[PDB]
């Protein structure tokens, strides 16, 4: 119990957070990635001043501060801000003392080895954890849907990547990384929405094209044949009451937001899309590790909710690899937080006690211990 | 010291976003060393933020702000702000007045109190309680700030109060005969500043919904007499009626303690 309970779970993002104890079913704790430095001298009611702020009270109070984000495309770009975004998650959600939790974190696809080497300074130097680990997030994706070798398409808020990996070992070689993600989708769908001859002018007009991108996206399947449907005008429209009476209708557009996923050419991109990205990764890797690979494309990530996205990337490679070949595209319901909920399982396995570096392997050692 | 209180329609973003709207609300603020803003539909405080920009953009304290958070039964709301120049008075403290939220609650937005300390008046210590009422329950309201001066005085010992917003203290919202049941009118601990007579709206009718109230013997005698008044910035501005009121359709009241 000394840990059993006692293990965190840290999934750093571009956007968002995910954090709570390893034995949990999902994260106890879920917020932005910002870090709000008030752009002017002044109090709120009842409070003193204050210097930061982080999470969705920097969300909230956006107007009067500068907001920052720590991880630019899933790499920590700013350490200063990232120490506050821990210190937060620590302190005021989870509530815990750290000085007696161990804390599994999580990195990024080709982390620079000196950024392992450098979060694990601060959280064994200044946050005094009893132990930590770093897992690599598809890795833990994978893990979570059971096995140990297949294909994650990861995509959350700023990155999305291709990692194979092959009896846990992801392949360096062999990942792809496009900077094409969810918050890019809610910009492009913004404009086409905008386009249907709208406004979002107000902050509270802005936020909600994010709640519509949600709720109302979808990934079709035959979205030449979808296009044509949209203008024979079926009953494929969909109103959303914005946060007055307002409604506003999103007929088509609605998987013309993801589309650009397949087609980075929506977007003033020249970089290749997700599908093929998935089969240009697959060969590069060995030949024989190729039918497994393809038998286990493995989905996580907020921004692969998308509806219909396994059957369009289900049909994308179908038609990219050879016949001789059988394909599957897993993508379970929880992907939002696969990444997190392979931590935990990880974490709170009675095998993983052994793995954990130590503050006792750390005084010893220097950060290129857990570095590996 | 110039103080005042100003009820601007729906400051919000989109009022802060027409050119010509905010700097003639940027002008009018500068007339005054302590505001209270009513009316703050702000959600994100985009709109506090771009009022703040422009009284900033030369010397970043200028103006320094207090603000609450949205309050309202109703559920539709609105925050206070209080704008100081921080070389003319400092904030010691600052609460949320506690109204009991239920269905007890005895505001629709429970005054935010400021404790300010300023050093070139004879007053150099008091309290500023900040009130927009429900006009609706005007009467009840403006009596329930007796027991909101009556906090002060347990929390901070404090005597030298000004109770100031926009009362809608007068005309349908409160008439002669309701007067008698306003503890904050009967006792005369509190000299009420801007009259009866007063007109503080910037449309066509006439009434005094607008008041700055002050207890306090070091407080009353800091007052400067007859500069407790609305301001009429269409008549000085000389704005159309057009324009005057896409400002607002409230008026400044202001008084000047020395
Ligand atoms: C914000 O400020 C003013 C005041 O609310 C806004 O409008 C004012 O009143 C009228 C009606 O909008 C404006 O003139 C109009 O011009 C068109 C063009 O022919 C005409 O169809 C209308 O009959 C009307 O006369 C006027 O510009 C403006 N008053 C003043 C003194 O400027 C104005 O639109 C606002 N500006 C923005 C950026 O929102
Ligand atoms: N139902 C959904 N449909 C589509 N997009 C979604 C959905 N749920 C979340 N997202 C988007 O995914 C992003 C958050 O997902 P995620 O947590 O995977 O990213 P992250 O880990 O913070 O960042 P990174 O890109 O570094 O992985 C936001 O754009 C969010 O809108
Ligand atoms: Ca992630
Ligand atoms: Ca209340
Ligand atoms: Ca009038
Ligand atoms: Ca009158």
């Amino acid at each position: 119990d000394e840990d059993e309970t006692t293990a965190l779970v840290c999934d750093n993002g571009s956007g968002l957070v995910k954090a709570g104890f390893a034995g949990d079913d999902a994260p106890r704790a879920v917020f932005p990635s910002i870090v709000g430095r008030p752009r002017h001298q002044g109090v709120m009611v009842g409070m003193g001043q204050k210097d930061s702020y982080v999470g969705d009270e920097a969300q909230s109070k956006r107007g009067i501060l500068t907001l920052k984000y720590p991880i630019e495309h899933g790499i920590i770009t700013n350490w200063d801000d990232m120490e506050k975004i821990w210190h937060h998650t620590f302190y005021n959600e989870l509530r815990v003392a750290p000085e007696e939790h161990p804390t599994l974190l999580t990195e990024a696809p080709l982390n620079p080895k000196a950024n392992r080497e450098k979060m694990t300074q601060i959280m064994f130097e200044t946050f005094n954890v009893p132990a930590m680990y770093v897992a690599i997030q598809a890795v833990l994706s994978l893990y979570a849907s059971g096995r140990t070798t297949g294909i994650v398409l990861d995509s959350g808020d700023g990155v999305t990547h291709n990692v194979p990996i092959y009896e846990g070992y992801a392949l360096p070689h062999a990942i792809m990384r496009l900077d094409l993600a969810g918050r890019d989708l809610t910009d492009y769908l913004m404009k086409i929405l905008t386009e249907r001859g709208y406004s979002f002018v107000t902050t509270a007009e802005r936020e909600i094209v994010r709640d519509i991108k949600e709720k109302l996206c979808y990934v079709a399947l035959d979205f030449e044949n979808e296009m044509a449907t949209a203008a024979s005008s079926s009953s494929l429209e969909k109103s959303y009451e914005l946060p007055d009476g307002q409604v506003i209708t999103i007929g088509n557009e609605r998987f013309r937001c993801p589309e650009t996923l397949f087609q980075p050419s929506f977007i003033g991109m020249e970089s290749a899309g997700i599908h093929e990205t998935t089969y240009n990764s697959i060969m590069k890797c060995d030949i024989d590790i190729r039918k497994d690979l393809y038998a286990n494309n493995v989905m996580s990530g907020g921004t692969t909710m998308y509806p219909g996205i396994a059957d369009r990337m289900q049909k994308e490679i179908t038609a990219l690899a050879p016949s001789t070949m059988k394909i599957k595209i897993i993508a379970p319901p929880e992907r939002k937080y696969s990444v997190w909920i392979g931590g935990s399982i990880l974490a709170s396995l009675s095998t993983f006690q052994q793995m954990w570096i130590t503050k006792q392997e750390y005084d010893e050692a220097g950060p290129s211990i857990v570095h590996r | 010291l110039k103080i005042a209180a100003f009820n601007i329609r729906t400051f919000g973003e989109t009022k802060m976003s027409n050119a010509t709207l905010a700097s003639y609300i940027v002008r009018i603020v500068r007339r005054y060393d302590i505001v209270l803003i009513q009316e703050v539909r702000d959600s994100h405080l985009v709109a506090v933020g771009k009022l703040l920009d422009y009284l900033n953009q030369d010397d970043p304290n200028t103006y320094h702000y207090v603000v609450s958070e949205p309050l309202g039964r109703n559920s539709y709301k609105e925050r206070y702000l209080f704008l100081f120049r921080p070389n003319k008075v400092s904030v010691l403290d600052t609460y949320q007045y506690d109204d009991g939220c239920c269905g007890n609650d005895s505001f629709s937005r429970e005054p935010a109190v400021v404790k300010f300390s300023s050093h070139s008046t004879k007053v150099k210590e008091f309290a500023i309680v900040a009130l927009h009422s429900a006009p609706s329950d005007a009467v009840a309201e403006i009596n329930s700030l007796y027991d909101v001066y009556l906090d002060v005085q347990q929390k901070w010992h404090l005597n030298d109060v000004m109770l100031m917003g926009d009362f809608n203290a007068d005309c349908s919202y409160v008439t002669s005969s309701q007067w008698s049941s306003i503890r904050l009118r009967t006792s005369s601990t509190f000299q009420w500043l801007i009259p009866d007579s007063a007109d503080t709206t910037a449309t066509s009718t006439n009434c005094a919904y607008d008041r700055i109230v002050v207890a306090g013997s070091l407080l009353q005698s800091s007052v400067v007499p007859g500069s407790a008044a609305p301001f009429d910035f269409q008549a000085a501005y000389g704005l159309s009626n057009e324009m005057a009121l896409a400002i607002s359709d409230h008026y400044p009241v202001e008084v000047t303690l020395t």
